[PDB]
């Protein structure tokens, strides 16, 4: 209640987060094989979704 | 510290042990 | 004359001889002061948060021409008064708030702004407000933050050989220790060779740091050493050499000179052949070729043909190198002149040692040093080479640093910059080779020259910088990123980050600690507390021995006495009376200046270091009337070494004698009768002391304990104060006078005492009115007294007569034999108070409940609750009764018809709720003082918490209301007064008010006008008196907001009078501690001619023993002021003439020598001196000084006037047999004082409880009727007798053996005492643990 | 162990498990999936990490909490240290029936006693008082007597006094160095709350009665009573067992009160009267002679164990003095009268106790030791003996032992400024004349101190040794030394060292003249120097003390 017409926040540590990763997203490219450029290709593809 | 090792606590059937012992 | 209103009631005698010139401080400046300047505007940036801000405020985007800027700040009013917060449990705080400015500047323009967002200032975080006393109020509880005192940030050039060496061989370090970043030690080798060493990892050869910062071999050979032509042309091999510049070595041939040869060949060198080779112009000498091989070359050589390396830098010459260097190079080399004797190289024998010799291979070394793997790419060695040291915003390290680091090497400038400079290392490093070879001495870390203290305020204003500088990065980083934007400057400004930082160093911190609560001594004493420990200094407690000791320059600036005789002795010290701190941080001390002889008034404070140049007198000096010394050789200090100079040497004088004591051990009499052990500990132990009911002045004092009751800030002191209206118990109301009133004023202060509250020791605080009604108050007077104060005096304990003699053993060693007539009266007796809370804490079941409907407990448990719940005021408790009645929800009743049939006959508590009650815990007794519930906001359950709430609003009504009835009072009466010769009387108006008849007379003059705006006067006081009222019930009524989880909390108090008994633990003021042994009946105890029995016996067998002869003279001068009191007190019962009674008191008060004058019968009334001696009828008050007391001769001497034995005996009687005792024993009044460990918190026993889940061993120290612990020590005891049975038993049957301890209980109950051992748990514990890891053990068979 | 109940939040077993077996998963669902070798390769690599941490977290890598930089503790850790398993199952755990007081003094008491607090009582003993009000038929059932005892009533008391009767209890002091720290007693209930303690015990347990407090162990078993009974009895722990010296003597309060009965003055009360050694007490009791009378003949039968395994008795006349006439009340039959007849210091009475005990046996010295303490609580006591300011006598020649020793100063620094002599001998020379006058000041002291003057026979004229209290506390040796008297009447000496050196000025005054500024910050240098060695060598003597008692 801030002094009438409460606002509304979500539960800062209930909430569920998550963050891509730098090294695995920094190696794709780098990758000459072309298995492993299209596994980090999908499984980015999969983790932004 | 952490707390840990709790203290043992008495409920009814261990009481009710306890008597029969004696 | 002094008068002192409040003194004059009973003026203590003095016996001080010395006349005092400076009056003692305020005692608790080093608290306030700052954190004053802290938070103090100042228009210049020097310190505090103005300090702090332009720092690193001015915020640059990554060339995004948007800057962010301030212009001032400003502190927010605070929200809560400190009893208010002390009495919620809310922290004592002040919002901040600074007005901001952020500038956005377009493109393809130099610094074209063209908006700016200057408009909102953003509140970040809030920072804990400092009370009166030197005190915050984190969190609801007082808590003091101690002073550190740690090595001032410089450049030292220790030691550090002997026998760490190892090798018989002395070495010389140097550190340059800054304020912030990283170290650098420059150390020695055995090998005469120095290594330069970062943050005390491993070291690296010595001109490394050299060739970083773009030097060459030639510069550094030049620069470090000094190169002779040597000029060797046409094979004539000449020198130029000047006996002044080098001399000492002994020549070996071929030696002449100007005229006559300067040395034979063989001979030693003289003193005269020197003078005579000076004397005589002495040109270009030849000397044998042996003189080149030894010798090394200063620069490289090229011959001027060709660009060949012959002839390297830092290599010695060759004889077949010499002729090739001659015929092709030049004639003339460069050399150096390397003498063993009073020189040493040190550094070319390290240059060969070097592995790199460009700054490209160099600069990598460093990097490879700093971290192992990842080399560098010619951008990364360079970059952290610059921002180690060289960085301004990464070293930075003070005005303070620059000062130490300007004096040590014999720069006049003190003004300089945080960044280091190639120019400071080459001296560092060139001074260091000059203290290896003999030029100086080394520095002392114990010096008080060499280690300065910071107080409170500036470690805050470290802490807040640091939170600052982290918020700073993301400010930078929101306007970095989508810098396309008109928005408030609130982009990262986070108050969070800033306000947990401050949080966390004021609540959770080592050198934040709660305030001591037993005396104002203690709580004065705290307050003035310098610890080494904390964050930086000693890590540790260990790593010291010589840190420790007192050094002679502590002499006016801490204290040799009090500290603690424990683990960290030496570690905790106390200023003294009148240290100061200088301006950069060190300690001060005042001095009177001395002039051709006579002493001056004038006062100079000098710091360590100017106390060693000048030679300062001692203040137990004679002085003549106009300031001459009395003895042409007076005892001074003069560097160190105290010795005798004439009055033609000294140059200053020492203030007073209380000046090498501090606070705490300034309050013993005749301390210069006491060995330095005894005399800690007895003031160690005053601080410990409990105040007792009844306040007790000391008969015999040192004069401070005025001055420590004032400004403790325990008392009620009177400000512009000038008489008094109303007193009560716990109100006080002051009249002040028109001399010292501003217009626009009442004219009343009012004071409200503070009644029986907790303490942080849980100990009593209590403050009782001294004044009555009608009794004229000055400015600085007490009027109430806190706890253990008698009329503004510090008194903690009480005048016990004591008897020196055996008494059968029950005095054996530290046992005292104490009258049953000290327990009657009710001597010692102290009050206790405790804190008790129970918390709602709601459920998913549902909210849990405060309504006494406790199901399972009978009618009489439930016979002191409330309708609400919780106990009546003044309900008395004991054991384990009901304090808060609280139900807790279970799950919804099932349908089974079990439950069905107990809901229908029953009915009201269906299992719903759970006894989960707040009871008194086991061994706990007390009368309840006063509940207080909290009720967060939006639970309006409240069912009797609106009485608390009644109660503070009619208390702040009546407060409230006197101010403005006195302001309607004055109108009213002004109204009256113009009404006069109008026509009207005064009666019309006394009788009815009628705003004086709305102006009936109609004069049509300025009355009309006059009534009018009186009337509109009282519209506007009335209208602001509602409005105050108004105010103060919303601040009262509005909740409070707790954790989330909490729904509401009951909070109780009980007080407990504790008695004394057998082994509670009793003191004196010299050191002598000791418990109670015996309460003896008044008939037992011995009794003189008289028949007064003596209060306590004291064994005479500590004395010769401990050197405590303070305690002899203590209870003779104690003996002597009692009978001038019982003197007074008989002339008083006879209801002599105030004639006789002045005279004897007059005679009483200018006895001994030449000390104070004070004389009645010109200043005292008639009726004063009634009160006067009415007051100290009980006592002849007496004061001596620390090393200025009173004098055997005049104790002796005060002793006849009382008509006693001026040998301090008397003949006594034993009270079981009424034969006297033969050598005739010493009776006395001395100071005895109760301490802190009485033996009612001590017991503990057990027989069988709680266990832990873990190791199934018995809990612990008292902590929910915990057991005891038995030790490697119990056992080798055990073993050593032989208790094999015994040692089973305490393993297993008393210990973790679960199936033997209830079969051993069962046996002991049955009547058997026979033990079943069996295996411990712990054991099996132990295997599980080590099974855990891939190790496999087992028990055969 | 939850915290806030809502989230147990387990802490430093569990976080290094967990993390354990999610990397382990993602690694086992990587494996699979044909992924790269790099990502299965780094995800190998922190398995192996955190299991390493989990083993072992300081000796690689640093794992810790949220919001706390300390560590965790992985397996090991709970087993090594000081705070591991072992130190914990090596007698490191606690036991059940104990109790704590703070000490106090009883001198009613004898040997094989202690006072036990009636309210630590009931509580120790609870088992047994179960049993006894079982037994009794005083409560048919156990709740009954659990209630019976929870009031307190005088049934329970009396059932108390009658099961605690017969049942050593054995006391310990905090700090336990040797074998004496554990002895066994006999509870008797007192009324109150501090344990009382036997005053000749106290030397063997080093307790001092200024808040000292001792833990209360029960043996409950017959073997262990039995044990407490007839091993760790204070009545058996008479001789030392480091040396041989007995453990048991009188120092304090009792040495005085002997003394000072057994001694003799000139022309005191009765003279010449002549007795039979009965009358010795009577006629000091009531009146007619001092304590302290000389020449005063009684006749002792002296009883000596001549003949083997025999005692017989011998009737003399020998003079001696009102005071040892009744001592030789309390000394026993086997023991002869030249050991009593003589002014009875500490240790005189100390050999009385050796050679009664190596004549006679355990218990007539045990008898022994009880009355010589009753006795000198008692006549300790009946004499007086106070100290007052008077008492220490400070010698006239100090003052002109002061000015010599100054000329003799003043002397040498005009040779040093003549340039004959240089910085160190003139040093050195000054500490020797300032120890001469010191030794000189000690002895003058000395001597004013001993001698006394008394009138006898009316001669007028007589020098026997003085009767001050100082003096004879500390020629008693009850309590000081002669060296400790130098500091209050004499000069406190040198008195000097501020790291190892010694300053050429001594300080020249004692305590009842008082102290210079100077001078009292000049001697704290050696207290603060013994306090921090003690301090800092308590802990180095008990490692010492526990490497020993391992490797032996």
């Amino acid at each position: 209640k801030v002094s009438g017409r409460w606002t509304v926040e979500l539960n800062a540590d209930s909430i569920p987060r998550l963050k891509i990763n730098q090294q695995y997203a920094a190696m794709g490219n780098s990758a000459r094989n072309d298995a492993d450029g299209q596994f980090i290709r999908s499984n980015l593809q999969e983790a932004r979704w | 510290l952490p707390v840990y090792q709790g203290e043992t606590t008495q409920t009814l059937q261990d009481y009710l042990m306890w008597q029969v012992e004696l | 004359m002094v008068y002192s209103y409040t003194e004059k009631k009973r003026i203590r005698k003095d016996f001080g001889k010395r006349p005092q010139v400076l009056d003692v401080p305020y005692l608790l400046s080093i608290q306030l002061d700052s954190f004053q300047k802290f938070i103090e505007q100042d228009p210049e940036g020097q310190y505090g948060l103005e300090a702090a801000f332009r720092s690193v405020f001015p915020i640059q985007s990554y060339s995004g021409n948007s800057e962010l800027q301030y212009v001032s700040y400003r502190l927010g009013e605070p929200v809560f008064d400190v009893q208010e917060c002390q009495i919620r449990g809310v922290t004592y705080s002040a919002p901040l708030r600074v007005k901001l400015r952020l500038v956005i500047y377009e493109r393809e323009a130099p610094e074209g702004t063209v908006k700016d967002i200057k408009e909102q200032e953003v509140y970040m975080g809030e920072i804990p407000l400092m009370t009166d006393n030197g005190t915050f109020v984190i969190n609801g509880t007082e808590r003091v933050i101690v002073s550190q005192l740690h090595r001032s940030p410089g450049v030292f050039f220790d030691s550090d050989k002997g026998k760490t060496h190892s090798s018989g061989k002395v070495l010389y370090n140097a550190r340059i220790i800054p304020y912030r970043g990283s170290w650098l030690d420059f150390e020695f080798d055995p090998k005469d060779n120095l290594f330069v060493r970062i943050d005390r990892r491993r070291k690296l050869p010595a001109t490394i740091i050299l060739r970083a910062l773009n030097y060459t071999t030639e510069q550094i050979l030049d620069l470090f050493f000094e190169k002779v032509i040597f000029e060797i042309r046409d094979n004539k091999l000449q020198m130029e050499l000047v006996p002044e510049r080098l001399r000492g070595e002994t020549a070996s041939f071929d030696i002449e000179a100007n005229g006559k040869v300067y040395v034979e060949k063989g001979r030693r060198i003289t003193a005269r052949h020197i003078r005579q080779l000076e004397k005589d112009d002495v040109k270009l000498i030849e000397v044998p070729v042996e003189y080149i091989a030894g010798k090394v070359v200063a620069k490289d050589y090229i011959d001027e043909s060709t660009g060949e390396l012959i002839c390297a830098a830092n290599m010695e010459l060759s004889l077949d190198l010499l002729a090739k260097l001659s015929q092709s190079g030049h004639k003339r080399i460069e050399t150096l002149f390397t003498n063993d004797l009073d020189h040493g190289p040190y550094i070319s024998e390290t240059l060969r040692v070097d592995p790199t010799n460009d700054r490209l291979s160099a600069l990598v070394e460093i990097y490879r040093m700093m971290r192992p793997g990842e080399p560098p790419t010619r951008e990364a060695a360079e970059s952290l080479f610059e921002n180690l040291f060289f960085s301004e915003d990464r070293y930075d390290l003070s005005a303070v640093g620059r000062m130490k680091f300007n004096r040590s090497l014999l720069r006049e400038e003190i003004e300089g910059s945080g960044i280091l400079s190639k120019d400071d290392i080459i001296d560092v490093m060139k001074k260091l080779i000059d203290i290896r070879n003999g030029k100086g001495e080394v520095d002392d870390i114990d010096h008080l020259g060499n280690r300065r203290i910071r107080s409170v305020g500036e470690m805050a204003e470290n802490q807040f910088r640091v939170g600052l500088v982290r918020v700073e990065r993301a400010v930078k980083e929101r306007l970095s990123l989508g810098d396309l934007d008109t928005l408030m400057p609130q982009d990262m400004i986070n108050a969070k980050p800033i306000s947990a930082a401050v949080k966390e160093f004021f609540g959770s911190s080592q050198l934040s600690q709660f305030m001591d609560q037993n005396n104002p001594l203690s709580e004065i004493t705290h307050k003035r507390r310098i610890s080494a420990l904390g964050p930086g200094g000693l890590t540790r407690e260990r790593a010291g021995f010589e840190v420790r000791d007192v050094h002679p320059t502590h002499y006016g600036r801490v204290c040799p006495i009090e500290t603690p005789e424990g683990p960290n002795i030496g570690l905790i010290n106390s200023l003294s009376v009148y240290a100061q701190t200088n301006e950069y941080g060190f300690l001060e001390t005042p001095y009177r200046k001395v002039t051709d002889g006579v002493v001056t008034d004038e006062i100079h404070y000098l710091s360590a270091i100017e106390e060693g140049n000048y030679v300062i007198a001692q203040a137990n000096s004679n002085l003549d009337e106009e300031g001459h010394f009395v003895e042409d050789l007076v005892t001074c200090r003069s560097k160190g070494e105290s010795s005798l100079f004439s009055r033609d040497q000294v140059d200053y004088m020492d203030v007073s004698t209380q000046q090498v004591v501090s606070v705490g051990a300034s309050l013993i009499p005749f301390l210069e009768h006491d060995d330095a052990n005894r005399a800690l500990m007895g003031a160690n132990m005053q601080r410990q002391a409990v105040p007792t009911l009844r306040a007790d002045k000391p008969l015999v004092g040192t004069g401070m304990e005025r001055a420590v009751a004032v400004d403790s800030g325990v008392t009620a002191v009177a400000k512009r104060g000038g008489v008094v209206q109303y007193v009560d118990a716990s109100r006080i109301v002051i009249k002040v006078n028109e001399d010292e009133m501003y217009p626009g004023e009442a004219g009343i202060d009012i004071y409200n005492l503070t009644k029986y509250t907790r303490s942080n020791q849980n100990t009593c605080i209590n403050q009782m009115p001294c004044v009555s009604l009608g009794e004229p108050v000055e400015r600085g007077d007490v009027l109430a007294d806190g706890p253990s104060t008698d009329l503004g005096e510090l008194a903690l304990g009480q005048n016990m007569r004591v008897a020196f003699m055996p008494w059968n053993g029950y005095n054996f060693e530290d046992s005292i034999l104490v009258s049953e007539r000290v327990v009657q009266e009710d001597r010692f007796t102290t009050i206790h108070i405790q804190e008790l809370a129970c918390v709602s804490r709601d459920t998913k079941l549902g909210p849990e409940e405060i309504t006494a409907d406790i199901p399972n407990v009978g009618e009489a448990a439930l016979s002191k609750l409330d309708e609400s719940g919780i106990v009546y005021i003044g309900a008395e408790v004991t054991g384990g009764d009901i304090l808060v009645g609280k139900v807790t929800p279970k799950g919804e009743t099932q349908l089974t018809p079990e439950e069905k049939l107990l809901r229908a006959i029953f009915g009201e508590k269906a299992s719903d709720v759970k006894d989960s009650s707040l009871r008194v815990p086991n061994g706990v007794s007390g009368t309840v003082i006063d509940v207080q519930v909290f009720t967060r906001d939006g639970v309006e359950k409240d069912k009797r918490a609106l009485e608390i709430e009644e109660m503070q609003l009619k208390q702040a009504k009546k407060d409230l209301s006197e101010e403005l009835q006195i302001l309607e009072a004055g109108l009213f009466s002004r109204i009256r007064a113009v009404l006069v010769a109008g026509g009207v009387e005064a009666e019309k108006l006394d009788k009815l008010p009628r705003d004086r008849w709305l102006e009936l007379g109609l004069t049509d003059e300025e009355k009309q006008n006059q009534l009018e705006q009186l009337a509109e006067q009282y519209d506007e006081l009335k209208h602001e008196f509602e409005k105050k009222l108004e105010a103060k019930r919303r601040k009262i009524t509005q909740g409070d907001d707790l954790a989330p989880g909490v729904l509401k909390i009951v909070k109780v108090y009980l007080a407990v009078k504790r008695r004394i008994q057998p082994g509670d633990k009793m003191a004196g003021r010299h050191g002598n501690k000791g418990v109670i042994s015996k309460i003896n009946p008044i008939e037992d105890m011995p009794y003189d001619e008289n028949g007064t029995p003596v209060d306590i016996v004291l064994n005479p067998l500590g004395v010769p023993s401990r050197m405590n002869i303070g305690q002899i003279l203590e209870t003779h001068l104690g003996m002597a002021a009692k009978g001038i009191g019982d003197k007074i007190n008989a002339m008083l019962k006879q209801q002599q003439e105030v004639a006789k009674l002045r005279e004897f008191i007059q005679r009483a008060y200018d006895l001994g020598a030449d000390v104070r004058q004070k004389v009645d019968l010109s200043t005292f009334s008639d009726e004063e001196v009634m009160r006067l001696a009415e007051n100290l009828r009980k006592g002849m008050p007496i004061a001596t000084p620390v090393f200025d007391g009173a004098k055997e001769a005049e104790i002796k001497e005060l002793l006849k006037l009382g008509d006693l034995p001026t040998s301090g005996q008397i003949r006594l009687y034993d009270g079981r047999t009424g034969e006297q005792f033969e050598r005739p024993v010493t009776v006395g009044y001395m100071y005895m004082l109760k301490l802190n460990h009485l033996v009612d918190d001590k017991m503990h026993a057990r027989s069988t409880g709680s266990y832990s889940l873990v190791t199934q061993q018995p809990l612990g120290g008292k902590a929910q009727f915990g057991g005891q612990r038995f030790g490697e020590m119990e056992v080798w005891a055990l073993e050593a007798y032989g208790a094999a049975y015994t040692l089973q038993e305490m393993l297993t049957v008393k210990s973790d053996d679960v199936n033997g301890r209830t079969k051993m209980y069962k046996n002991i109950v049955d009547g058997n005492h026979q033990m079943e051992p069996g295996m411990p748990e712990s054991f099996n514990v132990l295997l599980k643990e080590i099974r855990s890891l891939g190790i496999n053990i087992e028990l055969e068979d | 162990v939850p915290l806030d109940g809502g989230r147990f939040a387990t802490s430093d077993l569990n976080d290094l498990y967990r993390r354990v077996i999610n990397r382990n998963n993602r690694l086992k669902r990587l494996l699979d999936l044909a992924a790269p070798d790099i990502i299965v390769r780094n995800e190998k690599r922190m398995l192996q990490e955190a299991v390493d941490a989990l083993l072992d977290n300081g000796r690689r890598g640093r794992a810790i909490t949220g919001s706390n930089k300390r560590p965790l503790k992985s397996l090991a850790d709970m087993i090594k240290g000081k705070q591991g398993r072992f130190r914990q199952n090596l007698l490191g755990k606690r036991v059940d029936y104990s109790g704590r007081s703070v000490i106090t003094v009883g001198p009613y008491l004898r040997l094989h006693q202690c006072g036990l607090p009636k309210k630590m009582a009931l509580e120790l003993f609870k088992p047994f008082i179960y049993g006894k009000l079982e037994l009794r038929g005083l409560a048919t059932t156990i709740k009954a007597a659990k209630k019976m005892v929870e009031r307190e009533e005088a049934v329970v008391w009396d059932i108390l006094d009658e099961v605690i009767r017969e049942h050593p209890v054995l006391l310990n002091r905090a700090p336990t160095l040797h074998r004496l720290g554990i002895q066994a007693f006999e509870p008797v209930l007192i009324e109150g709350k501090a344990i009382q303690l036997h005053p000749l015990v106290c030397a063997a347990y080093n307790a001092d009665f200024d808040g000292d407090q001792m833990a209360v162990h029960v043996p409950l078993t017959l073997e262990a009573q039995l044990e407490a009974r007839a091993l760790m009895m204070s009545t058996n722990n008479i001789l030392s067992p480091a040396n041989g010296e007995p453990i048991i003597v009188p120092s304090q309060d009792v040495v005085l009160g002997l003394y000072y009965m057994t001694r003799d003055c000139v022309n005191a009360k009765g003279e010449g009267m002549v007795l039979t050694g009965p009358k010795e007490a009577e006629r000091l009791y009531r009146s007619g002679l001092a304590s302290l009378h000389a020449r005063v003949k009684v006749r002792i039968t002296e009883y000596e164990k001549d003949a083997n395994g025999e005692l017989v008795a011998k009737t003399s006349l020998k003079d001696t003095t009102v005071g040892r006439a009744i001592l030789w009340m309390i000394v026993p039959k086997g023991l002869p009268y030249s050991i009593v007849n003589q002014a009875l210091g500490k240790k005189a009475i100390s050999k009385m106790l050796n050679t009664c005990y190596r004549i006679l046996g355990l218990k007539p010295t045990v008898i022994f030791a009880d009355q010589i303490m009753y006795t000198g609580f008692a006549y300790a006591a009946r004499s007086g003996a106070s100290v007052g300011i008077d008492d220490m006598v400070i010698p006239e020649k100090k003052h002109e032992i002061i000015s010599e020793a100054e000329a003799e100063v003043a002397e040498i620094q005009e040779q040093f400024q003549s340039g004959l002599v240089t910085a160190g001998e003139r040093y050195n020379k000054v500490i020797d004349i300032w120890a001469a006058a010191n030794d000189r000041v000690s002895k003058a002291m000395m001597d004013n101190l001993q001698t006394e003057t008394v009138i006898n026979r009316d001669g007028q004229e007589e020098k026997q040794v003085s009767f001050n209290s100082i003096y004879m506390m500390a020629d008693s040796g009850a309590r000081g030394s002669a060296a400790q008297i130098r500091q209050l009447a004499g000069m406190r000496g040198l008195m000097a060292k501020p790291d190892g050196s010694i300053i050429e000025t001594p300080i020249t005054a004692n305590f009842r003249e008082g102290l210079n500024v100077l001078q009292y910050f000049i001697s704290t240098h050696g207290a603060r120097k013994g306090l921090a060695d003690t301090a800092l060598k308590t802990a180095n003597s008990g490692y010492l003390t526990r490497r020993l008692v391992d490797v032996a």
